[PDB]
C-alpha cells in the first residue's frame, strides 16, 4: 500500500494544507486536534496511506505524513493555533522575514538557508515509508516563498530522489508582482513536476460568489472548493472495498499525461452546491454529471469545451443510486469530447463518501484552453515588463536580465506546446 | 484455537510477541456460534502473521469489563500489550481479512 | 422572551446537537463558523431564546452545553465550528463508558458531573427568563444513558422549577450480536419516566426504515439519520424561536405526569433528490412517517401538536383531521396548531407533530422483551453488578419500564 | 441583467442587433424565483453571443399577451425583432444551454 507525503510551502499552500488534512482526519476517524482514534478503535480506510502511527496504541497517535515550510511565521503559528498535537512539530518550519512576494528570495535567498532543514525532514518521511508512491507540493505561485522555494524544493527533490513521483497543485492569482512569480515558477513546473495542477483563483473567486451568493469571498470560501477536489482526487488511495478502484498517482499520471511536455492539468467539481443546503438539497447522477462537465464548473478561468481534451479522468466517491444511468452517461460524454496524440478516458470508483455530500465527482483533465489561463498571465507580465514596472526588485536580488527573458521565453515554450496540441 | 481463562490472559495475550486476534465469546451467542467457523480459517492463512484467541465470558467473567466490550461476539486485535483495533458483531470471511489486511 | 438551554450528552447526542446548531445558525443568519451577522443588522426572530450576545457591532453565542467521557467527538465538533461555541461548556474525558450504564451513573459520570453542573449553574444564571432545558441523548450506550439520567435526575433535584425535556435517541435491535443496550435504555428508562418532565422518543430502528423506505438510501448512514433528527428538533424549537416557551409547550402535550412519553412526525419525507397542503397533512398523519416503529393510527391520541412552518384552507385539513384521531376517553385532550413564517433551509414549507400516542408501548415492551432475554440468563450481569449496582436493583429498574407500559396500556382503556 | 419595462421593450427587445433571452417573471411565481440564479450564469458564459433581460409582468402587464404567453416563466429567444424559439416553466442549466446551442 502506498505512502503519500503532502509539502505545502507559503501562505495559501499551508492554509490550504491545515483544510486539506483537517478534512481527511474526519473522512478517517481520527480526532484532527490530537491525531487520535476512540479507545480500541482504528482509524477507517487505508489510513497508513497518509498516516504513520506513533507508539502503543493506548497513549499513541497518527501522524499526518506532512511538511510545512514557511518564511513568514504567522501562518504556521496559526496551525499551532488551530490544530493542537495533530503534526509533527518537527516538520513545520519557518523563518523569520516573509519574502516580500520575491521569487528570487525564495530561490537564491533564505530559502536556500531554509532548504538543508526542509530536505532533512523530507528524508526521515521518505524512509519510514513501506513504499512512497509521490509527493505533493501544495502552494501558491503568486508570492515569493511557495513559488521561489516551491520551484527549489521540487528541482531539489527531483534531483535527489528522481524516480518518485511529484505532482504539484498549484494556486494562481485572479486578475502587484504577482505575474512575474507566476512565470518563474511555471519554468520549474514545467521542466521537474511531473505533473503540475492548476487552481485558477480567478475562477474559484467567480463560483463563491456566483454558485454560493458571497458577496465578499474569503480565502476560507475558496479553500473549501479545493480541499473538496483534493479529498476526492485521493480517496483513490486512501479506501478500499468490494467496489473501490484503487489508483495510485503513479497510475493517475500516467493516464493523464501523454507526453513530459503536456503535464498541466485542471480540474472540476460536483456538485457544486452551496454548503448551506449541502446535506439537505442533493443533485440526481443527470444534473451531477452534466455539471461535471459544463464550462462554468471547472477550477480555471476559461472553456475546456472550446478546447481539446488529450485525456481525462472521472473519479468518483459515495452512493451509486444507478450505475446503469451513470455508465451510459459517461459514454454519451466520451462520444461527446472534442479530442486531439491519442486520449484515454479513465474512471474511478471509491465507495466511501466524503463529510459533505452523499456523493461527489472530482473531473481531472489535460486540455488545450489551459493555454488561455497561461495566457492571461503571460500578458500581465508583459504589460509590467514592457515598462521593467518593479525590475529592480527582482535584479537586486540575484537574477540577471536576460535570465529572466529566458524564463518568459521558458513559459512562452509551454504554451506553445498546447495551441499546437489543440491544431 | 487458543482457548484462555482470566489467569492466562496476561501471559498469553499482553506478554505476547506478535499480534493477536481475540474472540469474547458465549454459547448462548447466535452470532458468536456463527463465526466459529470462519475464525478458524484465519488461523491457517495468517500462519505467523497472527495468532487466533478465544475467550467464554460465562467462565471467565473478569477480562471483558476491563476493555470495555458492549457485547459479543468482539474480537480484539492485540499486538503488545495493546489494543489495536476491535470488531464487533458476526461478519464475513471477507470483510473479516480487509480488517486484518489495514492493521 | 423565554431561554433555552441545550445540553448534549454522549456521540449521539453530540453529533445530532453539531448538526442542531449549524442548521438553526443558519435559520437565524448566524455565522455557524463566527456567531456572527451581517454587519449592522440583527439575527431573524427570537434569537435570544437560543444565543446568548457578547459585545457590540459582537457575537451570538449558543446555549449550550456539550459532554461527552469520550473525547473524539466533542473534538470534532471544535475543529468544525469555529468560535461559535463558548470553550468552558465542552466537557470531555478520554476513556469512555464502555457501553454500560453504571459508569455514566455511579462510576467515571459521576466524576464529571461537579463540572457539568457549574456550566449549567452559569447558563442558568444568565437567562433573563429560563424556559426550559433540552436533553439530546441516545440511551443505548453508557454515556448518554448513566450520565444522562444523572444530569437530569440532578437538575430536577436543584432546580426543579425548570421543566426539563429529554430527547432520547432508542436503539435499533443488533441481529449482528448481544448487546448490553436494552439494559442501559430500561436505567435510562426509570429516569426519564420518574425526572424529565416530558421525553420525546427517536427509534433507530424506525429512523433508517424512513432513510431506506422513503428518502430512498440503499444503506442509510449514521448521518441521515441524524439529518432526519436535526430537521423535527428544527421543527419543533422553530414555535420557540420565532413566541411559545417550552413550558407552554409540554403543559398541552402532557396531562398526567406519568404519561409523559412522546413520538413525533415530519413531512414532507421526500428524498433530497412542492406539495399541496391537504396531502403534506395526509402524509404527517400517516403510520409510516413517525420517528417511532409504531403504528399511531391503531393507538389513541392523547394531545396533539401541529407545527406548520413557511408559506386559510390550512386550518380546514387540520380540523377534518382532529376528528379523525382515536382518542382517550376520560384524559383531557388537546390539538395545538401553529404557524411560523420563516420557513426551515431544507423545504420552502414543512410540518413536524408531536404526538403523546399509546401505541409508545409497543416500542417500549419491545424494549422491556429485549432486556428479557438477556436478564433471564443473566446475561451480562457482572458489567453492571461490578461497578455499582445490584441484582435487586436492576430488577426495580425492569418493574419501573413495566409500569410505564403499564400505563399506556391503562391510557388505551 | 437588463430589467425592461413595455416602453423600453421596442429599444431593448426588437431593435437589437443580435440574439436575446428575455424572461417574462413575476414575484408571486415559485419556478421564476428558481431560475433567477441560473440566468445569471448564462449571462457570464454567453458574453457577445447573447443579451439576457427580464420583464417583470405585474409592473408591465402589457407586453406577454402581444406574444401568445400561457404563464410563467416564460423564456423568450429574439434574434431581430422576431421570436426563434420558446421556453416554458423552469429548468436545469444543463437543458437550457443544449437550448441554447440549436438555436
Ligand atoms: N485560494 C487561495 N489563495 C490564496 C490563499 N492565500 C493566499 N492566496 C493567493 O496566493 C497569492 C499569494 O501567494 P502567498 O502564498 O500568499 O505568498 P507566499 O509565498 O506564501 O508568502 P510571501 O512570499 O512571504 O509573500 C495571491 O494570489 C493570493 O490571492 C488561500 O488561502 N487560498
Ligand atoms: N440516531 C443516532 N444514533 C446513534 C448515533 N451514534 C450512535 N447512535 C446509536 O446510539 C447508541 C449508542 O449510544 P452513543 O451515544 O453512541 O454512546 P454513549 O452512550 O453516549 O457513550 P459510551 O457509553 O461511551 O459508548 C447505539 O444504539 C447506536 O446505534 C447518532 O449519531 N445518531
Amino acid at each position: 500500500v502506498n505512502n503519500t507525503i503532502v509539502v505545502s510551502i507559503g501562505q495559501a499552500g499551508n492554509q490550504i494544507a491545515a483544510s486539506f488534512w483537517k478534512t481527511v482526519c474526519l473522512e478517517h476517524g481520527i480526532d484532527p486536534l490530537t491525531g487520535q482514534t476512540a479507545p480500541g478503535v482504528a482509524p477507517r480506510g487505508n489510513w497508513s496511506s497518509f498516516f504513520s502511527k506513533l507508539g502503543e496504541s493506548s497513549s499513541g497517535s497518527y501522524v499526518p505524513r506532512a511538511i510545512m515550510v514557511d518564511l513568514e511565521p504567522s501562518v504556521i503559528d496559526n496551525v499551532k493555533a488551530t490544530s493542537g498535537s495533530l503534526f509533527n512539530p518537527a516538520n513545520l518550519i519557518s523563518r523569520t522575514e516573509g519574502a516580500g512576494g520575491n521569487f528570487a528570495v525564495g530561490y537564491l535567498g533564505a530559502g536556500r538557508e531554509v532548504l538543508p532543514e526542509v530536505m532533512s525532514r523530507l528524508d526521515y518521511e521518505i524512509d519510514k515509508c513501506d513504499n512512497v508512491g509521490g509527493i505533493i507540493v501544495l502552494h501558491a505561485i503568486g508570492g515569493g516563498t511557495g513559488s521561489g522555494f516551491g520551484a527549489l524544493l521540487i528541482e531539489s527533490l527531483k534531483e535527489k530522489y528522481g524516480e518518485i513521483p511529484v505532482l504539484s497543485c498549484a494556486v494562481l492569482p485572479s486578475p502587484v508582482t504577482e505575474p512575474y512569480n507566476t512565470v518563474f515558477a511555471l519554468n520549474t513546473l514545467r521542466r521537474s513536476a511531473d505533473a503540475c495542477l492548476i487552481f485558477d483563483n480567478e475562477a474559484l473567486f467567480d463560483l463563491a460568489h456566483r454558485k454560493w451568493n458571497i458577496e465578499s469571498p474569503t480565502v476560507d470560501d475558496l479553500n473549501l472548493l479545493i480541499t473538496e477536489a483534493l479529498a476526492g482526487i485521493t480517496a483513490s488511495m486512501r479506501f478500499s472495498g468490494f467496489l473501490t478502484v484503487e489508483i495510485s498517482l503513479r497510475e493517475l499520471l500516467t493516464n493523464l499525461v501523454p507526453q513530459p511536455s503536456l503535464h498541466f492539468l485542471m480540474c472540476a467539481f460536483a456538485p457544486l452546491t452551496p454548503p448551506d443546503r449541502s446535506k439537505f438539497e442533493e443533485l440526481g447522477i443527470e444534473e451531477m454529471i452534466k455539471s461535471l462537465f459544463d464550462n462554468g464548473s471547472v477550477f480555471a478561468a476559461c472553456s475546456p469545451m472550446e478546447g481539446r481534451f488529450l485525456s481525462t479522468a472521472v473519479l468518483y466517491r459515495g452512493i451509486m443510486e444507478d450505475k446503469p444511468l451513470a455508465d451510459a452517461a459517461l459514454a454519451a460524454m466520451r462520444e461527446k469530447l472534442p479530442l486531439t496524440i491519442p486520449t484515454a478516458f479513465k474512471i474511478g470508483y471509491v465507495e466511501q463518501p466524503g463529510i459533505s455530500h452523499r456523493k461527489s465527482m472530482v473531473l481531472l483533465a489535460n486540455n488545450t484552453e489551459i493555454a488561455r489561463v497561461l495566457d492571461r498571465i503571460c500578458h500581465n507580465f508583459d504589460k509590467l515588463w514592457q515598462r521593467k514596472a518593479f525590475a529592480n526588485w527582482y535584479l537586486n536580488e540575484g537574477m540577471s536580465e536576460e535570465q529572466i527573458n529566458v524564463l518568459r521565453a521558458s513559459a512562452q515554450e509551454l504554451v506553445q506546446s498546447y495551441q499546437v496540441a489543440e491544431e | 484455537i487458543i482457548h484462555l481463562t482470566d489467569d492466562s490472559f496476561d501471559t498469553d495475550v499482553l506478554k505476547a510477541d506478535g499480534a493477536i486476534l481475540v474472540d469474547f465469546w458465549a454459547e448462548w451467542c447466535g452470532p458468536c456460534k456463527m463465526i466459529a467457523p470462519i475464525l478458524d480459517e484465519i488461523a491457517d492463512e495468517y500462519q505467523g502473521k497472527l495468532t487466533v484467541a478465544k475467550l467464554n465470558i460465562d467462565q471467565n467473567p473478569g477480562t471483558a469489563p476491563k476493555y470495555g466490550i458492549r457485547g459479543i461476539p468482539t474480537l480484539l486485535l492485540f499486538k503488545n500489550g495493546e489494543v489495536a483495533a476491535t470488531k464487533v458483531g458476526a461478519l464475513s470471511k471477507g470483510q473479516l481479512k480487509e480488517f486484518l489486511d489495514a492493521n
